């Protein structure tokens, strides 16, 4: 029969006021024979009715992907609340239930800092502005670039990594050409994660 | 020349 | 039916002429019935003979583990052989093959930087040395920091980060109390892959 998976809302979208945060089943290996597929939804174990089904999509190897949408707010989910999935269809024996939620544990406030590049790196073609994020729980976080108002996008960031004290640390990787960063210029990383003022915090680099 | 790692032989060249 | 999985040599075998890389294949769910197993092992097609089986292993589940390992020669690796072991069993209708080799493409050194901790980070009791590590391909690797001759193991390493012009990225932190920063001891980290001259480069950081 169908297999079933529970994903969060982006870390973004729960971080941002603006955003709307989601809750996403996917149900995979629908049958052409038995595509009718029923979604029951609890919050802390509280049926809930709201959810809204996506456009039912066929996937041409003998089965359909199903989605059921789930809005939260974003305080419920940062406060911890737990949601469950429960899918019935004709070829399971039984419903199969997931759950999920965000991760357990005293959040803690990220430490953010700008690296320069080395001397060694100023005989490139481009240069390497490092932010380092580190002492954060939970590990949801969003981290993004920018300068003179505008988004810097040549950036590439590191998953959280497990530190030893039982948070995580990352890295993000801005590169520009050596020019710009010779010439004064100043370039900002922001970083969005529940456990900072605001949610957020920017710091800035020049030479 | 040659490389070593606390002690331990990398390689030579 | 029993199933195999074949698996690389670690990094810094492949990449220290003293130390010894082997390939391994490893068959699982080998019934208490038919726990004879056969292997042929390839390099580039060509069998080879001189693979060894290892002590057979019964599992909690009542079906055994049997294992066949391989040496290599650093350079046949390194020059991106491939290595093919194939599995056959009463309980296989089929023998199964499975093969494997470095990763396809030019190799690309390393470049290795050294970051101090931020001044921001100077309020606390410890502190963070960065080495950056980008540009290098393949993707295998190993990075290790040490101050005096002696290994400093409180650091944690990044996966590799695939970047915009097909090379790789990484970055490792090394945390040590501020004082031991303060007393002006020097801190290496150690960078071992492929394209680097005698697969090896070292780069120092200190209080300045
Ligand atoms: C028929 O084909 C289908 C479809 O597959 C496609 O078409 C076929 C023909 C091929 O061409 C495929 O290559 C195509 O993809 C097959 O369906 C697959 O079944 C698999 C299960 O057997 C399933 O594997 C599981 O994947 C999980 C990860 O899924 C992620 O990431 C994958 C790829 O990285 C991606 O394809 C998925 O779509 C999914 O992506 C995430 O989706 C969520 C939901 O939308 C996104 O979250 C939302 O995003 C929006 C913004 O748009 C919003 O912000 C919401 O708030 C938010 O919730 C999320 O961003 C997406 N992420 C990414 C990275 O894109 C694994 O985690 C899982 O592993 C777990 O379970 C395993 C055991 O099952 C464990 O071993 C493991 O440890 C884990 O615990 C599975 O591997 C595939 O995802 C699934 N493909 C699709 C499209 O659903 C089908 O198998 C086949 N049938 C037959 C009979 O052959
Ligand atoms: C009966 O039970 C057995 C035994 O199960 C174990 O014990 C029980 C009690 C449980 O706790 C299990 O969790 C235990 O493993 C079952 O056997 C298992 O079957 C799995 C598939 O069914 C198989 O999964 C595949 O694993 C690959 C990675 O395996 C690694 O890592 C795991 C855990 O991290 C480890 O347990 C494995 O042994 C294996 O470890 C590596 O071994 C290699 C070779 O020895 C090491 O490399 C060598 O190292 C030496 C020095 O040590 C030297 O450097 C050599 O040069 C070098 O070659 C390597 O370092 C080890 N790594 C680690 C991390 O330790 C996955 O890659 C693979 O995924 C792929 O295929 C999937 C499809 O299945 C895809 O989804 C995916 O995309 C991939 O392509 C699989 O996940 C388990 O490994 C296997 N367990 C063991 C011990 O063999 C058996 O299934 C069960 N039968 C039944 C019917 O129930």
């Amino acid at each position: 029969g169908p297999s079933v998976f529970l994903f969060p809302p982006k870390p973004k979208d729960t971080l941002e006021a603006s955003r709307t945060p989601e809750v996403t089943c996917v149900v995979v290996d629908v049958s052409h024979e038995d595509p009718e597929v029923k979604f029951n939804w609890y919050v802390d174990g509280v049926e809930v009715h709201n959810a809204k089904t996506k456009p039912r999509e066929e996937q041409y190897n003998s089965t359909y992907r199903v989605v059921s949408v789930l809005t939260v707010l974003h305080q419920d989910w940062l406060n911890g609340k737990e949601y469950k999935c429960k899918v019935s269809n004709k070829a399971l024996p039984a419903p199969i239930e997931k759950t999920i939620s965000k991760a357990k544990g005293q959040p803690r406030e990220p430490q953010v800092y700008t690296l320069p590049p080395s001397r060694e790196e100023m005989t490139k073609n481009q240069v390497s502005l490092m932010c380092l994020v580190k002492g954060f729980y939970p590990s949801d976080i969003a981290v993004e670039w920018e300068s003179n108002g505008q988004p810097e996008n040549n950036y590439k960031t590191t998953p959280p990594v497990l530190d030893s004290d039982g948070s995580f640390f990352l890295y993000s990787k801005l590169t520009v050409d050596k020019s710009r960063w010779q010439q004064g210029n100043v370039f900002s990383c922001s970083v969005m994660h529940e456990a900072l003022h605001n949610a957020y915090t920017q710091k800035s680099l020049s030479l | 020349d040659c490389a070593w790692h606390l002690g331990e032989l990398v390689w030579c060249t």
